[PDB]
């Protein structure tokens, strides 16, 4: 299950794109979750993302009443009462609108330039996937010892013809033991016998 | 457009879904899970004669629901996720407008009673307006029944756990096991902590009723079958 | 306005005070900050002797 979830931040915020960080990102933004499986790709984007003069569009929430949630997304934009007294939707004194811009001008630090994130998220070896590296696919050998890879699960076995079914969104059978004792193949959707 | 316009009963052993999509055979699997705590008191609603009763209040999503409805002319439509359901936040409309299946991510200013309106579908009184929307899935165009739906927001996910069962029953929630199948895992990636039920009313309520009952953090000792299907479960927590 | 040299660094004691580092966050933008023996996450539930 491949998502991309994508933005720009500071580059001294790149750090903060990561399981278990803190800080005005990971606290009020884009929180990834303590048990993360996937990829963070990172890349200063200077010259795309800053503009003579500033570059305005990017904003990030400055002020929130309570840390995110894993890969929640917040885009309120009510008052941030930070005082006892009341806002009742009017900027002042203890008043803050939550969110801010980015200044990304081209001579900024390179701590103060723009960096473009990609974090792509997916579950890997447990469900069908559709998404696959750029491997090439050899002849089934049955009925002999093999090292075989089924859909990047590797292993080594001889591999037999099978009896069992499996419902539409179902791709490994496991044991007792919890090891893959059947599986479907991927070019022909037949189920198959991992024996050793 | 907008217009304007409590019961218990008991859950004998409902709401056990299957956690994972690893086909297994002839094993007793041990879950530490939100489940429905068996034998623990839902609460019932209704909306029946032509009009006497039309339950659709905002109920609380503490960490999930579990939602059973008995009915026989559809008019259970769908649902409203939300925090605050008003335009400030973002909320999630789940909707069967007879025609299609529509999930929305979006920015609604919910009416204080929304329903849907049959005089053939005539109405859409949901909400006054729609802004900054995020997520779309929709699907191709188009007391008997007992529909279950058990709803959870983890991670970012709402996901949607789905059964439905042909009865034929009078009054409340059949007694019986029957273990729910993974429908659908939406990235929609709110905050949501209330809800509430979108019925469709007749231009009269009709005849339907639903229960919805809490999820809590149990284990469940599960049995699962020579074949993949779950069959039997013990609720560690219900006595001795 | 000025910190020491590297040679002669200032040790200051801390005390009597809440740690709400989200005062930070409005002015202050870190390249760096690594913790050891704690987690970044639960510095906001401890009290440090
Ligand atoms: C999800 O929404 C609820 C309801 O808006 C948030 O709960 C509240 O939290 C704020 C800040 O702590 C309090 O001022 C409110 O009194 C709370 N209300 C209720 C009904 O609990 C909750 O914080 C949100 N979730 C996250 C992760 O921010
Ligand atoms: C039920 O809702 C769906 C979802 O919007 C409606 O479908 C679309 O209708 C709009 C406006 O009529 C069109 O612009 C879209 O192209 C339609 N898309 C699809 C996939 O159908 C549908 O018309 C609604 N039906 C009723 C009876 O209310
Ligand atoms: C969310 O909605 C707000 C307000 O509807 C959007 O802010 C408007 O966007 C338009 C076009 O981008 C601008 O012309 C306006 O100046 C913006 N502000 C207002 C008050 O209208 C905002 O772009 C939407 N999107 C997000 C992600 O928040
Ligand atoms: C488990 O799966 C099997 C295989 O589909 C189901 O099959 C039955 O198989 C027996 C033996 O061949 C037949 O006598 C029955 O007529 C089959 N029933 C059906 C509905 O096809 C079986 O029902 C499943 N459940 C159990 C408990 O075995
Ligand atoms: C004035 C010094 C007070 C120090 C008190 C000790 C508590 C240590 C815990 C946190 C303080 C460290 C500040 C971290 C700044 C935020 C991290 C970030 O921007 O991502
Ligand atoms: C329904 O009642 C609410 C009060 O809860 C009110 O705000 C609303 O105006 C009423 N509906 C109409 C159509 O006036
Ligand atoms: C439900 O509520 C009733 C009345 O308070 C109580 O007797 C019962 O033990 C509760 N639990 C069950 C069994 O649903």
């Amino acid at each position: 299950n491949v998502y991309a979830d994508s933005f720009v931040i500071r580059g001294d915020e790149v750090r903060q794109i990561a399981p278990g960080q803190t800080g005005k990102i990971a606290d009020y933004n884009y929180k990834l979750p303590d048990d993360f499986t996937g990829c963070v790709i990172a890349w200063n984007s200077n010259n795309l993302d800053s503009k003579v003069g500033g570059n305005y569009n990017y904003l990030y929430r400055l002020f929130r009443k309570s840390n995110l949630k894993p890969f929640e997304r917040d885009i309120s934009t009510e008052i941030y009462q930070a005082g006892s007294t009341p806002c009742n939707g009017v900027e002042g004194f203890n008043c803050y609108f939550p969110l801010q811009s980015y200044g990304f001008q081209p001579t900024n630090g390179v701590g103060y330039q723009p960096y473009r994130v990609v974090v792509l998220s997916f579950e890997l070896l447990h469900a069908p996937a559709t998404v696959c590296g750029p491997k090439k696919s050899t002849n089934l050998v049955k009925n002999k010892c093999v090292n075989f890879n089924f859909n990047g699960l590797t292993g080594t076995g001889v591999l037999t013809e099978s009896n069992k079914k499996f419902l539409p969104f179902q791709q490994f059978g496991r044991d007792i033991a919890d090891t893959t004792d059947a599986v479907r193949d991927p070019q022909t959707l037949e189920i198959l016998d991992i024996t050793p | 457009q907008c217009v304007n316009l409590p019961a218990y009963t008991n859950s004998f052993t409902r709401g056990v879904y299957y956690p994972d999509k690893v086909f297994r055979s002839s094993v007793l699997h041990s879950t530490q899970d939100l489940f429905l705590p068996f034998f623990s008191n839902v609460t019932w609603f209704h909306a029946i004669h032509v009009t006497k009763r039309f339950d659709n209040p905002v109920l609380p999503f503490n960490d999930g629901v579990y939602f059973a409805s008995t009915e026989k002319s559809n008019i259970i439509r769908g649902w409203i996720f939300g925090t605050t359901l008003d335009s400030k936040t973002q909320s999630l409309l789940i909707v069967n407008n007879a025609t299609n299946v529509v999930i929305k991510v979006c920015e609604f200013q919910f009416c204080n009673d929304p329903f849907l309106g049959v005089y053939m579908e005539s109405e859409f009184r949901v909400y006054s307006s729609a802004n900054n929307c995020t997520f779309e899935y929709v699907s191709q165009p188009f007391f008997k029944n007992l529909r279950e739906f058990v709803f959870k927001n983890i991670d970012g996910y709402f996901k949607i756990y789905s059964k439905h069962t042909p009865i034929n029953l009078v009054r409340d929630l059949p007694q019986g096991f029957s273990a729910l199948e993974p429908l659908v895992d939406l990235p929609i990636g709110i905050n949501i902590t209330r809800f509430q039920t979108l019925l469709a009313l007749h231009r009269t309520a009709g005849a339907a009723a639903y229960y919805v009952g809490y999820l809590q953090p149990r284990t469940f000792l599960l049995k699962y079958n020579e074949n993949g299907t779950i069959t039997d479960a013990v609720d560690c927590a219900l006595d001795p | 306005t000025r910190f020491a040299s590297v040679y002669a660094w200032n040790r200051k004691r801390i005390s009597n005070c809440v740690a709400d580092y989200s005062v930070l966050y409005n002015s202050a933008s870190f390249s760096t900050f690594k913790c050891y023996g704690v987690s970044p996450t639960k510095l906001n539930d401890l009290c440090f002797t």
